[PDB]
């Protein structure tokens, strides 16, 4: 019902300039500050302080700081989020980068 | 470790992303002097020839569709429906 | 289930873990006046069995983690008498679907 | 001594090769790199046995370039020396410092101080020998070497040995 | 670079490798514990001179078949046939394979996979190491005094009466070069 | 903030909404599973009217002379009357519409039918009437058996989570419930022959065009749904030039920053 | 010009992951470094002319990797190192999920 | 991409195991001995000694000498050194957990005050979260500020457990910038909890104990939170930016290293020789100061420690902090190659998917097409035009990677191209590019157009695309990015094309509309009142590009 009050409270911000946004865009963010177990802020003490790898969080608000507790508490990076691959100059698992492509010697041999 | 070709909850349609990367990897390879599995019917642009390759569905590429849990499923360019 | 008028002694409520496995639930009369659950805003919450919970993770390929977690203190998670681990299948409605299956793990 | 370790190889063929009989070039590239080679770890990778049955793999293409990575899992004939085990080998070079032995594709070396006292050097012989009671070690002599020391000289592992201890020496 | 069948998780802990000794302490790949890629807990297999030779001679015979298929569309006497196949199905620059074949068709204790067979049926059966089989089968020993010495790995591993019997059998079974 | 939070989050192959670990947000993206733009505001005719207007428009009763589709509507119209199993069929048809009626009257008790729904069913029939030159002069060929069941088969081939189990089959039914209620409103037996007068040929085109237009509507696994959610919130938030609350812009920073010290707290009791 | 902050955001919503690799690297910092297997630090004394890939301390010349990261990333790593923080880059993961 | 091949296998970065530098490892991992602040030159004699620069780190002045690695300047990554600190130093930021652990561990035996005998400590030891395990242990052990020699068992209270020895009280630890302050009581004695005294206890701490805290005996131990070995950063982190030739150019980081090097040999003088004790704590506190300074200057410790210029000194913290501070302006954001910013003007003739590109911009922006028999012949014409004629080539990259800079080559006309070569040809008519109007807050704000090489110095665009980009022809400035990968230009053309985003996923409506002249003209024409006569009609009908030619 929290997800609810938060959503209704945001849709009546979409109407605060009359403009439309499909349910899905807000209902995702509304579900982000809910899927934790309660209510979480869209700040460095909500999303940037949780579970995500040492580099996904240091990329916003607090940096040197976040990276310092990555060091002392011998932390680890997945290399699974955006921000992770971003730093490394790699093809992140985003859209075209998600799936990997190979060649079947078999399907390759058929054509000739 | 993976998953077999029977047991696929993965959309049997190619994604607009898979289209762009197959048609791109073929654009790269075909410009990289790579073998052309289609008759070069007046076609000379690498990226273009690669498009008349997905047409004749004679691209040797297979897509590794990884599940976010860990394991994966395989699909060839022939295996994917192109209703894109 | 103890239904007190004002409160219970903290001297007394320390005698709650005293008789295991049996769990002792405590609710003040105050929130019971109105049915907290029968609200417009809160959808159905369902106690999912050991097998129902396992099946969720086995098919939807999830982990004890990955799940959208639930509060223990959730007026629901006490109205259902929920304990840690239990899965709550929630049937919320959608502006663009009609129904959608959400699952929570109790903390 | 000579054993068979199942090993892997990362051959990354370029797009111009992704055509019908590619399996022939993936196997060839393997026989180039792995065959003839000597590592520090697995010793002399002498022969990539049974050419026919070789893992091919559906290899991943890069975003960068069209090239695809292939790991080839093979069964090969290997040989690595060890400190203490005795092996037969035909002698090759000789002088004042000692004589070198040819144990397979590997060179063991016996120093003058690794040979008995009675087994002394003779520069006054063509080609140089090693005088004793009956024992006269020339060049194409047959010897039993106790591999006292193993040294990995990168693309080839060479060694040190002794014929001093009992039973060892001339074959 | 060619990677191994054996792999672990030695993260940060770099201090590796304990002195190689004939005392059956070998490489991380070279132990009774290693895997055959097919997912089998295969014990390392070491071969004595000849049990060896007649494997490269085996798969190089197998290789001649392939190259000519895809092209369609007596000791001193064996020494020649040895370098013949090497100038064929072998790279030609394969110096490390050539040296080995000549020395193996010189020093080999058994000329035939008929005779090599009975030898290995008798050796890996004794209850000894695949490494001792490979040392008894190539180094023509006589006394257990001599034997347990050149291969210390035995010492108490076998009956001094037995070690002899085993070796004595191999002396008739020995090729007649 | 919105985009650094909703970064990692996308659409996956389980047809789930996950991220940088695999933590699920939605078990089907958008509680439905469609590609944001493919959706045009469609109308649910089943909620609307008096339970009597609905009856005239939808109920077919091939037992009563005053409720039988006249042989001016279907070629079978004169013989399809007074049939046992044929009216027994239609019962499921009108009863499923009354089922759909209160269902939609439970999800939205404000009546409004003008909801964002994928696959414009209007446009497909629009095209059918002029791409088949259906003459609403002579009766439609179709049998009552053709229509009721033709939908009952189309209803299956409209998929989101391709799964073969329990839940994957279950949250799937849940996902395409609303679309199916709209499907049932347009492709209802009476509305099909009385209003539309479309052939088996045209009807099959209406069913065919809906099917694939829908499987195109499936969200593409990979689509950065998260970044996109934020890039559709953060973008028009800028344009905000602002019985008394906080006017949009400060109101947003109260909810996004999660404020308990509300600039305008207000309790509304019915 | 700048393919900066949000200039990245929008690209991510698209799907062109390999345009983002091309942008942040090829048309920017792009660097060929030599990290050790064990301590995944830019330790390696890479004598490219004569293949002596010797590593200081970790006794390596054996398992060594060439990694492709933008110079700004290798630089930022060298930067937190001089603040006693090890960004040990492993070519091979050991996490699973 | 790095320059010059290496036989080293190439790969992904799959994990980044963050940790601490063992003051044990720092030493080993060093090629340089770093002993004196005489940087470069051996008394102005243009070279370098065993000092701050290349005692074996990496030379400046377009030269090799980088301890066997040499590899010029580019392909030469920096080589780290070391410096042994004269007394342990509290690592500026790890000073937090230093106070914290100290309130948990017995400052005598190296054992947590509380253990498996206290139920909430047990509840804590169980928490599987690495710093929340600490979170509770800290809150728990800070309380009992006396370790128990003996304490009653979990079964009966007359039954005690001698668990761990020592019954000595814990201090009330409070900050004082660079040294902690204790406290035990008759009358309160506050102890100067010194770096040396503190580190000792940390060494003793039971593996299982720092394990039950946020620590690790492989990557990051608490005994390394205190530095004895400072790693000396190589010169491509603290450059030598020389003016002409006979003038210095060291970065402010090289200064604070020199200012530590001073402060190290100062504490060495007082120590190794006549000991002044309560004067040694000055050279100690200045070394302790400058080691904490060189990392962070912009802190809670009032002196920003200004260098003699009034400059706080470029803190390694300030070098990584937000927007243009590495992570947010050099890593997440960047300045890229193959880019173009130009003024915008309207257009009633271009298609929605076409972009205005002046001749000069098309002649400045290059694309590398691979010499394949399809192109080759035409690329060879580009090759004999260079960068003066619109279709030409800037450089021609050999099979080997040698840049044949067409512009000044002697064989510039000859150029006998082979396959596998790359000709760097100008970007031309109907080619793909990422056109963009800042800020890029929208997926729709960064879209792909089709080059149409126009004269006149402005970036022109179709007037219906005036709305999805946030456009107004008041001289708006837009970007342009040239893809190089035939894979990358496949990525623009398939997800970034303008015709695709006509319909807005953001709100389920189309986000491109016909504006102004077209918005008023169409209505002024679609009236019952308005008509047209044959001569003007025929011009109108012909004007439709794909008209059937049917009147
Ligand atoms: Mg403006
Ligand atoms: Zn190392
Ligand atoms: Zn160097
Ligand atoms: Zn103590």
């Amino acid at each position: 019902a929290g997800r609810a009050a938060l959503y209704k409270e945001v849709y009546n911000v979409i109407a605060s300039d009359g403009s439309y946004v499909n349910y899905r865009h807000m209902a995702l963010l509304v579900d982000v500050m809910t899927t934790q177990g309660g209510l979480t802020s869209v700040t460095r003490h909500g999303f940037n302080r949780s579970n995500t790898g040492a580099l996904m969080r240091c990329s916003f608000e607090e940096t040197v700081e976040i990276l310092f507790e990555a060091g002392a508490s011998a932390e680890l990076d997945d290399c699974r989020g955006v921000s992770e691959n971003v730093i490394l100059g790699q093809m992140a698992p985003i859209g075209t980068g998600a799936f990997d492509v190979m060649i079947d010697e078999e399907s390759l041999v058929k054509y000739m | 470790k993976a998953i077999p070709k029977d047991q696929r909850a993965t959309t049997p349609y190619m994604t607009k992303y898979e289209r762009a990367r197959i048609l791109g990897t073929r654009a790269l390879q075909i410009s990289m002097n790579a073998p052309v599995f289609v008759d070069l019917e007046g076609e000379t642009d690498p990226l273009r020839i690669a498009m008349k390759e997905l047409a004749e569905k004679k691209i040797p590429l297979v897509i590794r569709r990884y599940l976010p849990d860990g394991s994966f499923e395989d699909w060839s360019v022939e295996e994917l429906i192109v209703d894109l | 289930i103890f239904v007190y008028q004002n409160n219970i002694t903290p001297s007394a409520m320390k005698l709650v873990p005293s008789i295991p496995p049996a769990t002792i639930e405590t609710f003040n009369e105050a929130a019971l006046v109105v049915n907290i659950t029968h609200h417009e805003l809160v959808p159905k919450h369902i106690r999912l069995s050991s097998d129902e919970k396992r099946e969720l993770l086995k098919r939807y390929r999830l982990k004890e983690s990955q799940l959208p977690r639930i509060q223990r203190a959730d007026p629901v998670a006490l109205y259902l008498g929920l304990k840690r681990g239990e899965v709550v299948k929630i049937i919320r409605k959608s502006e663009t679907s009609g129904r959608y299956a959400s699952y929570r793990i109790c903390m | 001594m000579f054993f068979i370790k199942d090993l892997s190889l990362n051959i990354t063929l370029h797009p111009s090769f992704f055509g019908p009989r590619m399996k022939q070039y993936l196997k060839t590239k393997l026989l180039e790199e792995v065959e003839g080679s000597c590592t520090g770890k697995f010793g002399y990778i002498l022969c990539v046995l049974d050419y026919d049955n070789i893992d091919i793999q559906r290899g991943r293409i890069l975003p960068t370039d069209g090239s695809a990575e292939f790991n080839v899992k093979y069964r090969a004939v290997v040989f690595k020396p060890f400190k203490g085990e005795v092996v037969d080998g035909t002698v090759v070079s000789c002088s004042q410092h000692g004589f070198e032995v040819q144990v397979g594709p590997m060179k063991v070396f016996v120093t003058k101080h690794l040979m008995p006292q009675d087994l002394t050097f003779n520069a006054g012989s063509n080609p140089p020998s090693y005088q004793s009671s009956e024992d006269v070690i020339t060049i194409k002599s047959r010897i039993r070497v106790k591999i006292e020391g193993c040294i990995s000289q990168v693309s080839s592992i060479h060694a040190i040995g002794s014929i001093k201890e009992d039973y060892l020496g001339a074959i | 670079s060619t990677s191994t069948f054996q792999t672990r998780r030695r993260r940060l802990k770099k201090v590796e490798e304990e002195e190689n000794a004939a005392t059956l302490q070998l490489g991380q790949e070279f132990q009774l514990k290693q895997i055959n890629h097919q997912g089998e807990e295969e014990e390392l297999i070491a071969l004595n001179l000849s049990e060896a030779r007649l494997v490269i001679k085996e798969a190089l015979v197998e290789r001649r078949r392939a190259f000519k298929r895809s092209q369609k569309k007596t000791r001193e006497k064996e020494l020649e046939s040895i370098d013949v196949l090497l100038e064929q199905t072998t790279g030609g620059n394969n110096k490390d394979l050539k040296n080995t074949m000549q020395y193996l068709t010189n020093f080999s204790r058994f000329r035939d996979q008929e005779t090599v067979g009975a030898v290995i049926q008798l050796l890996k059966s004794t209850g000894l190491h695949p490494f001792e089989v490979a040392q008894l089968g190539s180094l023509a020993c006589d006394t257990a005094d001599e034997a347990k010495t050149l291969i210390p790995s035995l010492n108490n591993k076998i009956s001094d009466d037995e070690l002899e019997r085993i070796l004595k059998e191999l002396s008739n079974l020995e090729t007649l070069y | 903030r919105l985009v650094k939070a909703l970064e990692d989050i996308m659409v996956h192959y389980d047809n789930t909404t996950r991220n940088s670990l695999g933590n699920v947000i939605q078990f089907i993206y958008g509680e439905d599973g469609m590609d944001a733009a493919h959706i045009e505001k469609q109308s649910l005719d089943t909620i609307g009217g008096s339970d009597a207007a609905f009856e005239k428009r939808y109920r077919v009763d091939l037992l009563n002379t005053d409720h039988t589709l006249d042989p001016s509507l279907l070629e079978s119209g004169s013989e399809i009357l007074g049939d046992l199993k044929l009216q027994v069929l239609l019962d499921e048809e009108y009863k499923q519409l009354v089922k759909d009626r209160k269902f939609l009257r439970e999800v939205f008790v404000d009546g409004e039918a003008n909801w964002p729904l994928p696959v414009n069913i209007r446009r497909i029939i629009q095209n059918a009437q002029q791409t088949f030159h259906i003459d609403h002069t002579k009766p439609s060929d179709l049998t009552i058996k053709d229509i009721v069941l033709g939908v009952k088969d189309l209803q299956e081939n409209l998929l989101v989570l391709r799964g073969k189990n329990e839940i994957i089959q279950n949250a799937q039914r849940d996902a395409v419930t609303l679309f199916c209620c709209l499907l049932r409103s347009r492709l209802a037996t009476r509305r099909v022959l009385q209003e539309y007068r479309l052939t088996k040929q045209a009807f099959d085109w209406v069913l065919s065009n809906i099917e694939a237009q829908f499987l195109r509507s499936v969200v593409h696994p990979g689509e950065m749904v998260g970044v996109l959610a934020a890039q559709s919130i953060g973008e028009p938030a800028t344009q905000m030039t602002l019985k008394k609350v906080t006017s949009g812009v400060p109101r947003l920073k109260e909810i996004l920053n999660v404020a308990k010290n509300m600039k305008t707290p207000s309790l509304t009791v019915y | 010009l700048r393919f900066g902050e949000m200039e990245r955001d929008c690209m991510i919503a698209h799907g062109a992951a390999s345009f983002l690799k091309e942008r942040l690297m090829e048309a920017s910092d792009a660097f060929r470094v030599h990290i050790c297997g064990i301590c995944g630090l830019m330790t390696v004394i890479a004598k490219l002319n004569h293949n002596q890939f010797e590593c200081k301390g970790c006794d390596n010349k054996i398992d060594i990797y060439q990694i492709h990261i933008p110079y700004a990333a290798k630089l930022l790593f060298q930067e937190l190192m001089a603040m006693n923080i090890t960004p040990r880059l492993y070519t091979d993961r050991s996490r699973d999920f | 991409v790095g320059q010059q091949y290496s036989s080293a296998p190439l790969r992904t970065v799959k994990e980044v195991q963050f940790g601490l530098f063992s003051p044990e490892e720092v030493r080993a991992i060093s090629v340089a001995k770093i002993r004196f602040p005489e940087t470069m030159d051996e008394t102005q004699t243009r070279a370098k000694i065993g000092g701050l620069n290349d005692p074996r780190l990496g030379s400046i002045d377009r030269n090799l000498k980088c301890q066997t690695c040499q590899e010029g300047m580019n392909e030469c990554p920096g080589h780290f050194g070391h410096i042994d600190l004269a007394k342990p130093v509290f690592h500026v930021g790890f000073i937090a957990k230093i106070k914290k652990v100290c309130e948990c561990v017995c400052m005598h035996c190296g054992k947590l005050l509380l253990d498996e005998h206290n139920e909430l400590m047990r509840q804590a030891l169980a928490i599987k979260d690495s710093k929340k395990r600490f979170a509770a242990i800290w809150t728990l052990c800070k309380t009992k500020m006396v370790c128990e020699t003996d304490v009653p068992s979990e079964d009966d209270p007359t039954q005690l457990v001698s668990r761990g020895g020592c019954g000595n009280t814990q201090p009330t630890i409070r900050k004082d910038g660079l040294k902690l302050v204790g406290s035990w009581k008759d009358e309160p004695e506050l102890r100067v909890l010194s770096t040396e005294e503190i580190l000792n206890i940390f060494k003793h701490i039971s593996v299982k104990d720092f394990t039950s805290l946020g620590f690790n005996e492989v990557f990051s131990r608490p005994e390394w939170m205190i530095l004895t070995c400072l790693p000396v950063p190589p010169p491509p982190v603290r450059p030598s930016i020389s003016f002409n030739e006979s003038q210095r150019g060291e970065d402010d980081l090289t200064f604070k290293l020199a200012d530590i090097l001073k402060a190290n040999i100062s504490l060495e003088t007082l120590e190794h020789n006549g000991a002044p004790h309560h004067a040694i704590e000055e050279a100690e506190s200045l070394l302790q100061f400058h080691v904490a300074t060189y990392m962070d200057n912009d802190i809670a410790g009032q002196p920003q420690a200004l260098q003699k210029s009034g400059r706080p000194v470029k803190s390694i913290r300030a070098r990584l902090k937000g927007k243009e501070g590495r992570i947010r302006g050099n890593l997440m954001g960047k300045r890229v190659d193959f880019s173009a910013r130009t003024v915008i003007s309207g257009d009633p003739n271009l298609e929605l998917d076409q972009v205005g590109v002046p001749k000069s911009i098309a002649k400045t922006l290059t694309y590398p097409e691979v010499v394949t028999p399809y192109n080759i012949d035409r690329l060879t014409q580009l090759v004999r035009n260079g960068p003066n004629e619109h279709p030409g080539a800037k450089y021609v990259i050999r099979d080997s990677g040698d840049r044949i800079d067409l512009r000044y080559s002697k064989r510039a006309g000859d150029i006998q191209l082979q396959y596998g070569w790359k000709v760097e040809r100008h970007i031309m008519d109907n080619d793909p590019v990422l056109f963009n109007r800042q800020p890029s807050l929208h997926k729709m704000s960064m879209m792909a157009h089709r080059v149409k090489v126009i004269p006149y110095s402005t970036f022109r665009l179709n007037l219906s695309v005036t709305s999805p980009y946030n456009a107004d022809f008041d001289g708006d400035e837009m970007n342009l990015h040239v893809p190089q990968s035939e894979e990358t230009r496949a990525e623009l053309s398939q997800l970034c094309a303008v015709p695709l985003q006509i319909v807005s996923p953001q709100s389920n409506k189309p986000c491109m509309g016909i504006v102004q002249d077209t918005l008023c003209g169409i209505r002024k024409l679609t009236l019952r009142d308005t008509f047209i006569e044959l001569d003007q009609v025929l011009n109108m009908l012909y004007w439709v590009p794909d008209w059937d030619g049917v009147i």
